[PDB]
């Protein structure tokens, strides 16, 4: 029976669902499962890109006195790792408050894109549509930052992953980093049929090596 | 070393004028004056109780009576091993930003108020972070403090 | 006409399951329930007076003890005869912003609070404003809200 | 005596005060007398080009339950009448939150400097350095939003503006537009040797023809 595997979890979990969703339903069973178990100050977080699915997520589940942050990746970023840290990582000079827009710059050279940010306070995207510019920021405000790195240690012990297949190299690099350099849980679920987003710039190719070359992630599959 | 209290800069409390007196998470508070003490103790609830801070401050709860003055507490912390301290965790999780990087170790908690004369009722405005120069605003959803999921005061008193 | 009350939504309170009362100025409650009249006192107190909300909401405050709902009390505002009524003035000045241009009558202040199983405080949440759809952050400094420089409770009860 | 003349005061006041400030204990005593003698909701506005004035007003003055700004005519507008109604004035699409920097734009045309305002988000000024368009726009947010002009005129009563020979037109017609068409008292004091700051924009020839040709605004001489 898969619902004793679902209970019993352990560490890290890798489910193989199907389409038509499925994986909500495990997913909230997952956060509420572990928010139940857990005993201390340690949150949670899930991400999404669907809106909608990150408002019924918030919906069905109660209020709780412990942040736990429902939102989409970007959003996530840019709220809790680049706002607060942007000045005490690159100094007061550099700018808090901010509105992403991908269609303003369409630069081609990183150079150039670090010139407009820092001087015109424009943020967006490269023109190849591959790739994200707000992971790489991410993970250059993690690097050369000890409270950054600490606040994520310190505020998640698992964040949870879904719609991996739409991810790129820059958030999978992100995300290895908050698992292997700061020791943090990651539940992370994908459908490998899912891969639709190509165009949108989603490289699933390293998710499936991972499923493969990786043995952390154990590999479960779902009826 | 684990995280440890290191001062609380009472000013212009009850009866403490200007004062900067060590802390170090076991704390034993004794001798004359026993107003003194108490005024001690209910200036650490007034910095880490919210039961005690929804009553505010009144006239007498300045130094002489004088509202002219300002009161201002400013506890100090320190921060060290990290990957092993549970509470330096349980602190630096609920703190969003305000952290330089320079100085991850220290870590004031402030309580700043000023008397208004139109309403005759001090307000306590909760001013903490990490760096005296330079303070952002602090959350405040409504009467929980972002405080008030770090410290709880457990009162004991027969 | 001068600023008058329009309406009071109290949802989920004390006894009020999902009531929507009209209000003007010069108000009158009586009849049967007399726990009623106090219950809708006592929500215009929270809605209004600094000196209860600082208490905040308990397990009996919900209605039936049902945690799970949420209590919004939505005070109702009409505002006119802007150069005549000194309070009308009163309640604009304070409120700096969430004033749409296309309704400048109406004004809704509601009151949110949803109760959390690990500390058991319902924390009072004040989300005033001029629509229900859109809320700006409300300033909050510290115990004293913007709204309690606008509406003060005098209880009057022997 | 000019003391009984200072406290005597009546509706607006010109003080044709001398150099090496002066200005500024006049200043101190009428913002403390229209503090004393007021008994009623009514805040009040000073505003001061110099920052270290703007800092030893708040010193000398104690805490005010009521909203008393002092602040810089530019940090003035930006705080109180962009920030909060720009959204309500012009949209949601407009931006609320955002920083002034005089030497990013330098164009040469209104609508170009439009165009970059409403999509790039760039704030600067004209490359003539007469006139600010901050002014400008505060008269646009005004003209057309009735909160904004409500806002003022229930929240200050009497503004009181200092070394008005700095002014050019555009917060010349920002006063004159809150002293006339929203019936607000404005306190304001000039000194006519003070022309020196004509290369930066000022031009005090509209504050000496309200001198001269105003009848309103008594004129007053001070030892």
């Amino acid at each position: 029976m898969s619902r004793e595997q679902i209970i019993k979890d352990g560490g890290n979990i890798l489910v193989t669902a199907g389409a038509g969703s499925g994986k909500t339903t495990i997913l909230v069973s997952k956060i509420e499962a572990d928010l139940k178990e857990n005993k201390t100050h340690y949150s949670i977080a899930a991400v999404t890109f669907t809106n909608k699915a990150a408002k019924e997520i918030e919906g069905r589940l109660g209020y709780s006195s412990r942040g736990n942050f429902i939102g989409t990746n970007d959003g996530f970023v840019e709220s809790e790792i680049i706002r607060p840290f942007i000045k005490d990582a690159f100094g007061n000079d550099y700018p808090d408050n901010f509105t992403a827009e991908y269609f303003d710059n369409q630069f081609a050279s990183y150079d150039k894109g670090l010139q407009v940010l820092k001087y015109q306070n424009i943020l967006g995207t490269y023109s190849n549509p591959k790739k994200n510019f707000k992971f790489q920021l991410a993970l250059d405000i993690l690097k050369k930052s000890l409270v950054a790195r600490q606040y994520i240690f310190s505020k998640y012990f698992k964040i949870f992953i879904d719609e991996y297949q739409d991810s790129d190299k820059d958030m999978h690099n992100l995300f290895m980093y908050l698992k292997d350099q700061l020791k943090i849980k990651l539940f992370i679920v994908g459908d490998p049929k899912q891969s639709i987003y190509i165009w949108r710039g989603a490289e699933p190719e390293n998710f499936n090596g991972l499923i493969e070359n990786s043995t952390d992630f154990n590999k479960y599959h779902l009826t | 070393g684990p995280m440890k209290f290191s001062n609380i800069t009472i000013k212009n409390f009850r009866n403490f004028e200007k004062v900067n007196i060590n802390l170090d998470n076991k704390n034993v508070i004794f001798g004359m004056n026993d107003i003194g003490k108490t005024n001690f103790l209910y200036a650490l609830r007034f910095l880490l109780d919210k039961e005690i801070r929804k009553f505010g401050f009144n006239k007498s709860d300045y130094h002489k009576h004088d509202t002219s003055k300002k009161i201002e507490i400013i506890l100090t912390l320190d921060l060290s091993n990290y990957e092993k301290d549970e509470d330096t965790k349980k602190l630096i999780s609920v703190v969003k930003g305000a952290r330089t990087s320079a100085n991850a170790d220290v870590f004031y908690i402030a309580l700043e108020s000023k008397y208004d004369d139109k309403e005759l009722y001090g307000n306590i405005i909760l001013k903490w972070g990490s760096e005296l120069d330079n303070l952002i605003d602090i959350p405040g959803r409504g009467n929980i403090n972002a405080l008030d999921n770090v410290f709880k005061v457990i009162y004991i008193n027969p």
